RNA sequence: CGAGAAUAGAAACUCUUGAAGAAGUAAAUUAUCUACCCGUCUUGAAACACGGACCAAGGAGUCUAACAUGGAUGCGAAUGAGAAUAGCAGGAAAGCUAUAACAUGAAGAGAAAACGAAAAACUAUGAGAGUGUAGAAAUACAUUUAGCAAUAGUAUCUUUCAA
RNA sequence: AUAAACAUACUUUGAAUCGGCCAAGUCUGGUAAGCAGGACUGGCGAUGCGGGAUGAACCGAACGUCGAGAUAAAGUGCCAAA
RNA sequence: AAAAUGAAGACAUUUUAACGAGUAAGGAAACGAAAUGGCGUAAGGACAACAAAAGUAGUAAAGAUUUAAAGUAAUUUAGAU
């Protein structure tokens, strides 16, 4: 498996080292920013803790 | 002392000799960086040539101070008139065209003494470090491909080498050419005022070819190769085995020189023959490892368990904090 | 050019920074100048007791 | 390395003898190389340049071929009729060329170049027969030790020794403790960098296989 | 310790340096060899 | 190593560690051992209390070779021949063959008696002997020989 | 994630009398004069560098982007921080040519490493290009 | 502020191995670990004596070891200092652990049937110390101590560094 | 009514502003508070005490020799013998090798003549090693043993008119 | 009784210094001095901060960079916070 | 200062507590839990693309002028001309 710090990206025909894989087996992954969850939706009648 | 075996390779055919050679006892001497540093710091100064300024430089005037009452300082002044030099500053240290602070004298101490037994201690410690691949590579040598880091070549192959094309061929066979090409590719020019004095090129250090008494014809072959230095086994010193006071030089031994090592340096129990009065010292520790003592003391149930420091709670106010 | 002659100002403050060095115990136990006959008796017994102590060591 | 104690390796002394050299030693320094056609005819590599010779510029802006019209030894240059520059008001002046940027294509050989060229030719042959005598002697000593091999092995490719016999020495445990901090940190980083490269190489190979 | 140093005179003109020492060996050894080649019984 | 002196650490300090009230002037009481009896008398009294005066008889030309007499004690005699020889002749007595210690050959002229000898006979050859040296050699079963 | 970098003094500790005299530079020197106004710490002029001004240990030598500077001279020197791209940022040396700068910039994008001199020694492609 | 008798200054006790000796550094690492874990006063003693300066670790001769080991037949003398050889007196059979052994001292001890141990073997065999006898050499025998003080003193005069015209 | 204890219960949120420039930082100006000329001698200088018109470059605890203390280093009753000097490879102001004169030390006192060290030591306190009990986590007591360094005091011995 | 284990006892090597000045529920000479010389202690010198308008010594209090509070000497008509 | 951890992480480790004024003066280098920590000038010996072309440089060095960044500070780093 890949190291946790290794996120391969595609190279536009630029020179690459031997160890770096070719882009044909490199798949891009969409950048992820959000890590928190939104507020849960409770019943209309029940009041919020806040 | 089991003294593990060491293989000897043929420089031309690449075939290991059928008779291994016991590792000389000089390779188990303590590797003392502090002792090497003391010797190298002293020995590196022994090539210096005497220098000094002219004795009469800046003192060739008949100047006397004008004294006070003339609105000028009391530094001596050149006498006479008619030129711009007259009435100017004189011998004084801070004046222009005068003598400097205490002039350098040619009878300074250029060379440094060192006890003989401390010099032999440092060579043995430098030889031992040449058999540690970690220290050899960390010094800046490419020894990833060599068969054995105490690299020995047959004395039969050495005796046939008469040209630099053959010496280069042997170095390729034993996978020692990685260092020679590093020196060739990284050669550059000096940075500073050393170029006017003649020192222009600044190369790196490569393998050292230690040869015996029967290899006096193969010396000429290796000397023109860039970054390859040859030294006789007896003439070893800290200036060869630790250039720049970094121990762990990559050394190529020959069969004649390798076998003479035991006679020259002796063992830890036998006084040396070539260097009379000297014997390899014992390290302060018999086995330079701390693991075997811990596990045995662990087996005896003597060590306490590892302590993790408790988290000291922050101070609170009991009068206001009910908890 | 008259100058001040002497002053004890700041002297006690100096003497107490490293306080009064008391003598050690061995100072009070010196025996030089003791009574002549007393030293003779003490020497006589110390010689007698040592010889007895030594002959047992030689015996064993 | 120089071993003749009479000659000096001081750069400053070398330049001083270059500027103050007389005409006798200036002629032998402004030499040029013969062309292929002339080299085959005379078996001579280079000769001192001469007037009315024909040369060909090989380094510079204009690689023209012309006739030597002036051999100025005080300036250590030569002049060619083809290489000129108009001096604003209209007159043209020759352009100086260093004699090491040209090769001679036509000699001006009256009577002394003929004697020189013959002398230069035999010197090449005499050295060639002397090198041949040394080379066989070197080869003869190589056969007496390796009778199954021939000296041509030194000109071909070399096969490294791939055997990797290791040796047990009771100092490899101390290797990390015998380095100073500046050289310990560099050694450990090289190990860490080398491992990471091997990890990416391994992951790439697995992806290539799959 | 009470010092007894005799530098009140002009020692700078009394200083003798041994920079010729490494070349005395070469001189004497070469001359010693030359005599042996001339009449070897003489250097005996 | 000029980079480890105190001068490099006092750059920026005006007086270079020599004081402002009392400067670093040329002299501090005279050149050499000046004033040995006037203002440096407390130094010579304190640290060389017998410096000034005369004592003993003059020797107009002292023959220092006549006082040369290296000494060795009895306990150190056997170290001249080593422990290997000492153990070899450990079981000897009168009548048979006994090793001879040549102190003069080793550069020792007088033999003194200090410490204890091993309980073996031995022959000691030397130029001078102390009274207690001969007693200890004879009390062990040995003989003393004179030389020169 | 980025911690809050707090500086205890954002100004500069200028030398005493460096404003009045041009021979006295602005680089700090402790005044050792016996009657110096600043050394005696008078009112108004009592501003000297003291160890108490040091910034927090956690966020020391950290650039405002939140990473630590790491100088690089070629593409191979980038591999030494290729595993720490969340801690270190590259920094092409001031003497690296424009040709070698392109290789470093295009390689660091492959290795996902932030470069701070990404707009250095760019060619004339500024106007009408 | 606060009226303190004196301010906090570095305690004048060594806590590591003086110098750059790689082996002596590891010994302090070993006994600093043993003293912390085993909590034995013997390891705390050996750790402390390993951190003294060279002048404060005086030598012990084979003659002194023999006298101290007379009534301790099966024991291991432990001295953190170089052990020299007293050629005047014979060396009996005994086991000694010391930092360094003189070539002649090691030969004499071995030839008598004894053993010459280093401090790692002692820690491997007797970590807390069970059949050992702690020994240290004399300190006042140094000739430098003679000249200390005032040579004009009435009670214990010094020894008057020799120099110009000393009688 | 109720401490302990047993048994069951419950916390994940809103709004505004920001590549049309948020937060921070810097420069210039303004405003409130604040600020005497640096170096030096001196009890005391911003001083009506002295040097300083301005800028650049140069500018002052160094070298040799003897001793002592101290930290790192080798060897250790020895250490040094890069004392001169003699050899070795290589061509070398570098490197290596020389059973060696001597220097310091192993013996000290006396002006010198003349001499030249054990009762195989003693006493006191003192480093360390165990076994048991208990608290009980570490640790705190009981008891057996050893007594190094250091300090002090004793006998005994060499030299001195005198220790 | 009270305090004292970063307690205590030191050993070695060494720097600078021995022009001092002020205060006072103190003294001597002098008509007296911001004079001359002393006993004990605290300070200035070597020392900034808050107050006494200003001040080497007075009163409070001695200083790593900051925030919030309770304070000290001393103040609360305006300059000037009360 | 004391505890804990300790072959290499890293920020010269982790935790707790006390402390931090200062002229003359002192605290040389090295010492893993480091017997103060560092910046700069020039020269000498090494190291500087680890897979046989191995630090930077006419795709613009040193220097100079400034703009910003890092450091309590000595100073360093980078952009533009």
């Amino acid at each position: 498996s890949a190291p946790q710090w290794f996120v391969p990206v595609k190279a536009g025909d630029a020179k690459v080292p031997a160890y770096y894989p070719t882009d044909d087996m490199i798949q891009e992954q969409k950048k992820k920013l959000r890590t928190r969850k939104g507020a849960k939706i409770t019943a209309l009648d029940k009041p919020a803790w806040n | 002392s089991l003294r593990p075996f060491v293989t000897i390779y043929d420089g031309i055919t690449g075939e290991a000799e059928k008779t291994p050679v016991r590792l000389p006892a000089v390779f188990l001497a303590p590797i003392r960086g502090d002792v090497v540093h003391f010797v190298y710091r002293n020995q590196s100064k022994n090539t210096r040539q005497p220098e000094g300024v002219s004795t009469e430089a800046g003192k060739q005037h008949s100047a006397i101070s004008w004294g006070t009452g003339r609105a000028v300082a009391r530094i001596p002044r050149i006498s006479g008139s008619g030129s711009g030099r007259n009435g100017q500053g004189a011998f004084g240290n801070m004046t222009r065209k005068g003598h400097m602070f205490s002039p350098l004298k040619n009878f300074r101490k250029w060379q440094r003494k060192t006890p003989k037994q401390m010099r032999r201690f440092a060579v043995a410690s430098c030889i031992a470090a040449s058999a540690v691949p970690a220290l050899v590579s960390a010094r800046g040598h490419h020894i990833a491909g060599v068969p054995q880091i105490p690299l020995v070549v047959n004395s039969k192959s050495i005796s046939v080498i008469k040209k630099t094309k053959q010496a280069v061929y042997l170095l390729k066979k034993i996978n020692a050419y990685s260092d020679v090409l590093k020196v060739i590719a990284s050669k550059t020019v000096r940075a500073g005022q050393g170029k006017m004095r003649g020192r222009k090129i600044k190369e790196r250090k490569g393998p050292l070819v230690v040869y015996g008494n029967d290899d006096l014809q193969a010396v000429k072959a290796f000397r023109n190769i860039p970054g390859v230095d040859t030294c006789r086994v007896e003439n070893l010193s800290v200036l060869n085995l630790a250039p720049g006071c970094h121990m762990g030089r990559f050394i190529i031994w020959t069969e004649s020189a390798f076998k003479k090592l035991n006679t020259i340096f002796g063992t830890q129990k036998k006084m040396a023959q070539g260097k009379s009065g000297f014997r390899i010292a014992h390290a302060q520790m018999a086995v330079p490892d701390m693991k075997r003592v811990v596990v045995a003391a662990e087996k005896a149930k003597l060590l306490r368990a590892k302590i993790v420091l408790p988290k000291v709670p922050k101070r609170a106010n009991p009068l206001k904090n009910w908890a | 050019s008259k100058d001040k002659n002497r002053s004890s100002h700041n002297q006690s403050h100096k003497a107490h920074r490293n306080g009064f060095y008391k003598p050690k115990k061995s100072a009070y136990m010196s025996t030089k100048g003791m009574n002549v006959q007393v030293l003779k008796n003490t020497k006589a017994q110390r010689k007698f007791a040592l010889a007895k102590k030594l002959e047992a060591k030689k015996a064993a | 390395m120089k071993f003749n104690c009479k000659v000096s390796s001081n750069p400053s002394k070398a330049r001083k003898a270059l500027y103050t050299a007389n005409a006798s030693q200036r002629a032998l320094m402004m030499s040029a190389r013969l062309s292929k056609e002339l080299r085959e005819k005379y078996n001579v590599i280079a000769i001192p340049i001469h007037k009315d010779d024909e040369v060909k510029i090989i380094k510079g802006h204009q690689k023209v071929a012309g006739k030597v019209t002036a051999v100025r030894r005080s300036k250590y240059v030569i002049n060619i009729d083809k290489l000129t520059k108009t001096k604003a008001n209209g007159q043209t002046v020759p352009i100086a060329i260093r004699p090491s940027n040209v090769i001679i294509t036509k000699l001006f050989l009256n009577k002394d170049r003929e004697a020189l060229l013959a002398k230069k030719a035999e010197s090449r042959k005499s050295y060639k027969e002397l090198v041949a005598k040394r080379n066989e002697e070197v080869a003869k000593a190589f056969t007496a030790v390796y009778p199954a091999l021939n000296m041509d092995i030194f000109g071909k490719k070399v096969e490294p020794i791939t055997e990797k016999k290791p040796i047990r020495i009771p100092s490899k445990k101390m290797a990390e403790k015998l380095m100073s901090k500046p050289t310990l940190r560099a050694y450990k980083t090289g190990i860490k960098v080398h491992k990471a490269k091997n990890a990416i190489a391994a992951y790439k190979a697995a992806l290539a296989k799959k | 310790a009470v010092s007894n140093i005799h530098f009140c005179k002009d020692w700078r003109s009394k200083v003798h340096t041994w920079f010729k020492q490494p070349f005395r060996k070469i001189r004497r050894h070469q001359t010693r060899v030359e005599k042996a080649k001339a009449v070897f019984p003489a250097t005996i | 190593a000029t980079r480890f002196r105190q001068t490099r650490r006092r750059r920026g300090h005006v007086s270079m560690g020599y004081g402002r009230i009392g400067k670093h002037r040329k002299q501090r009481g005279g050149r050499g051992n000046a004033g040995g009896q006037h203002h440096r008398k407390t130094w010579f009294t304190t640290f060389h209390p017998d410096y000034f005066g005369k004592h003993g008889m003059r020797v107009f030309h002292l023959k220092a070779n006549k006082y040369y007499c290296p000494s060795i004690n009895v306990d150190s005699l056997w170290s001249l021949v080593g422990k290997d020889v000492q153990a070899q002749y450990k079981n000897a007595k009168v009548g048979e063959e006994v090793p001879v210690i040549d102190c003069v050959k080793h550069g020792y002229f007088k033999v003194l008696g200090k410490g204890f000898l091993p309980k073996q006979p031995v022959i000691v050859r030397a130029r001078y002997f102390s009274e207690k040296a001969q007693q200890k050699i004879k009390a062990v079963g040995g003989a003393c020989e004179l030389t020169a | 994630i980025k911690p809050k970098i707090v500086k205890k003094y954002t100004g500069h500790f200028k030398r005493f009398d460096s404003n009045r005299f041009l021979r006295v530079k602005a680089s700090w020197r402790v005044p050792r004069g016996i009657d110096n106004r600043l050394r005696r710490k008078f009112k108004g002029t009592n501003l000297l560098p003291k160890i108490g001004y040091g910034s927090a240990k956690a966020t020391r030598n950290m650039l405002p982007c939140g990473l630590y500077k790491f100088p690089v001279r070629n593409t191979t020197d980038l591999e030494m921080i290729m595993m720490q791209n969340r801690k270190y940022a590259a920094e092409i040396s001031h003497a690296v040519s424009a040709k070698k700068r392109q290789e470093i910039i295009q390689r660091a994008k492959i290795l996902n490493i932030r470069v701070l001199n990404a707009d250095a020694r760019i060619k004339k492609q500024e106007v009408a290009q | 502020a606060i009226d303190l008798d004196r301010h906090h200054v570095r305690k004048h006790v060594s806590k590591t191995a003086r110098g750059n000796n790689a082996y002596m550094k590891l010994l302090v690492r070993l006994y600093g670990f043993l003293a912390r874990r085993t909590q034995s006063k013997f390891a705390k003693t050996i750790l402390h004596r390993l951190c003294l300066s060279r002048v404060n670790r005086p030598i012990v001769s084979t003659s002194k070891l023999a006298c101290l080991m007379k009534k301790h037949p099966e024991e291991t003398a432990v001295c953190v200092n170089t052990v020299t050889y007293d050629s005047r007196y014979p060396v009996p059979k005994m086991n000694v652990c010391a930092l360094k052994f003189t070539k002649t001292a090691e030969a004499a001890i071995t030839k008598a049937g004894g053993k010459c141990l280093r401090f790692d073997e002692l820690a491997l065999k007797a970590p807390t110390g069970r059949k050992t006898v702690l020994i240290r050499g004399k300190r006042n025998v140094r000739e430098a101590l003679k000249h200390f003080g005032k040579v004009c003193a009435k009670k214990n005069p010094a020894k008057q560094y020799k120099g110009k015209q000393t009688k």
